[PDB]
């Protein structure tokens, strides 16, 4: 199993 | 011109920080923000760093660039497809779980190089820098882009000069996701980019810290628009190099594969500190190499990224449910989706893929239609903790009453659901079908026929358990 997997382009909150 | 700039730009932030308006006002409010930022954006020049040429004669460099820093720069090629942009061709045959990728920590753009770069002091003096990782990598990009000997250069004279994000959307395309979740969220982006926007300039105008940096002389929202959908285009989560936290990151070379559907298949080595990539499947050479972004809907798909996937296999809808407080079983409810490890009232996601209801959600409805005897079975008794342990399984159903009366319950409200759109799948259809509108036009039309698709294809489900189990219940 991948340990640290990396989705492409995560959603992260902008709303400061 | 500054003080007019200035002027404008105190009068967005002003608006961008005034409350939520009530429900109907929203548009208004988004086309009265849009209004001020496209006079913003009529008195300046665009961006304020371009390159002269196209993408592509920038693509060399890149390689040999990643090359001399110990990346993968064999088996592949950049390559110009007509259904996704520029993506990577496999120049020799790639086998299923080869390791083709592979691009080391020093060529990445992280927050960690923002922090060490020249946004360093404003960095650790500015709040939204230090809150917000994404808007930093933004401005990162942003004056890395605007320096002439940035060891990032390369890669950056090979990002895209625009998107197809609803930032870039004209008014009346973002008006056809009129009565749909998702312009939302589009709200929610515009506000917040032209918000920040008027916030940065005002801050890069007056702190000390950033009179050094490329931005004091030219700062405009065509720039901060740019690196934030590059951010949000290309974001991605990797672990420090001790790997105890978790920090964002642009990939330079694996970032430039298209996406399909799939598993993820790249992850990061500690060891050897680096982005790896393995082949999704095999790929003969002169086919194009993809990759699984990952299991996000298509609203986030046309939102964060800027396009429409076709057959997402992970496409989904929000809905609000709850246990009512009028009902006077509220209080064995609650217990019994706190001992499952439900909230009361929560959003789930209705998705196309069978089934259409998760675990969660099942187990949400069956308590939602329990009677008061079959809640006291739940919450009483040796039995009780396995019912309630089997309670999101569908091999395991409560009672045929129960599996009746909430199937009936989901197909009402998805019905409703459906009636509260502006249009209806066949009219979507036609449009699709008989009109050539822009690329953007048909992203938000596609959009919004799959919300209203997902809600038909959960009322003709929810149709077929009910007779099913009424089926079962009459014999
Ligand atoms: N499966 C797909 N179908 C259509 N467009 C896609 C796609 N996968 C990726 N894209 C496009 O590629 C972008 C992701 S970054 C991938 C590289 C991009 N093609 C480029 O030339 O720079 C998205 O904004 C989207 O426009």
């Amino acid at each position: 199993t991948l340990k640290y997997p990396i989705e492409a382009g995560i959603v992260t909150n902008w709303d400061d | 011109s500054p003080k007019e700039i200035l002027n404008l730009t105190s009068e967005l932030l002003q608006k961008c920080s005034s409350p939520a308006p009530g429900p109907g006002k929203e548009w208004e409010e988004y086309v009265q923000i849009r209004t001020l930022v496209e006079k913003i954006r009529k008195k300046q020049k665009g961006l304020s760093v371009t390159f002269d040429g196209k993408r592509e004669d920038y693509f060399p460099d890149l390689m040999k660039w990643a090359s001399e820093n110990g990346a993968s720069v064999e088996g592949f090629e950049m390559v110009n497809f007509k259904e996704e942009g520029f993506g990577l061709r496999a120049t020799r045959d790639i086998k299923a779980e080869e390791l083709f990728l592979w691009v080391p920590r020093k060529l990445l753009m992280t927050v960690e190089s923002a922090k060490n770069s020249v946004l360093g002091p404003l960095y650790s003096q500015d709040r939204i820098l230090q809150a917000m990782g994404n808007i930093a990598l933004a401005f990162h990009l942003l004056c890395e882009r605007a320096s002439p000997n940035s060891f990032w250069q390369p890669y950056i004279q090979t990002l895209p000069s625009e998107y197809d994000t609803p930032l870039y959307f004209e008014e009346d395309e973002v008006r056809y996701l009129q009565s749909t979740q998702a312009i939302h969220d589009v709200f929610s982006q515009y506000k917040n980019t032209a918000r920040q926007y008027a916030y940065f300039y005002k801050v890069i105008q007056t702190h000390p810290h950033a009179n050094k940096l490329p931005l004091k002389d030219s700062f405009t929202y065509e720039d901060y628009r740019w690196a934030v959908s590059s951010v949000m285009t290309r974001q991605n989560q990797i672990p420090t190099e001790d790997g105890s936290r978790v920090t964002l990151a642009l990939i330079p070379l694996w970032d430039m594969c298209n996406h399909t559907n799939g598993l993820i298949t790249t992850g990061y080595n500690l060891e050897d500190d680096r982005c790896e990539c393995v082949a999704l499947q095999d790929f003969r050479a002169g086919e194009q190499i993809y990759i699984f972004y990952g299991t996000r809907s298509n609203a986030e798909f046309v939102i964060h990224s800027g396009f429409f996937f076709d057959n997402n296999s992970h496409d989904r809808v929000k809905i609000k449910l709850g246990v009512s407080k009028s009902d006077r079983l509220y209080a064995m409810k609650a217990e019994v989706l706190a001992r499952a490890g439900i909230p009361t009232s929560s959003v789930f996601a209705l998705h196309f893929t069978e089934p259409p209801i998760s675990a969660q959600l099942l187990a949400f409805l069956r308590v939602f239609c329990m009677t008061e005897e079959e809640l006291k079975e739940h919450l009483l008794g040796d039995s009780a903790i396995d019912r309630i342990f089997t309670l999101g399984n569908s091999e395991f159903p409560v009672s045929w009453d129960n599996e009746v009366k909430l199937w009936t319950f989901l197909e009402d409200r998805a019905s409703l659901l459906l009636k509260t759109y502006k249009t209806t799948i066949e009219e979507d259809k036609s449009v699709l079908k008989n009109h050539d509108l822009s690329v953007r036009a048909k992203m938000a039309i596609k959009l919004r026929l799959g919300e209203k698709e997902i809600l038909e294809k959960a009322v003709k489900s929810a149709a077929v358990n009910r007779e099913y189990y009424r089926q079962q219940m009459e014999e």
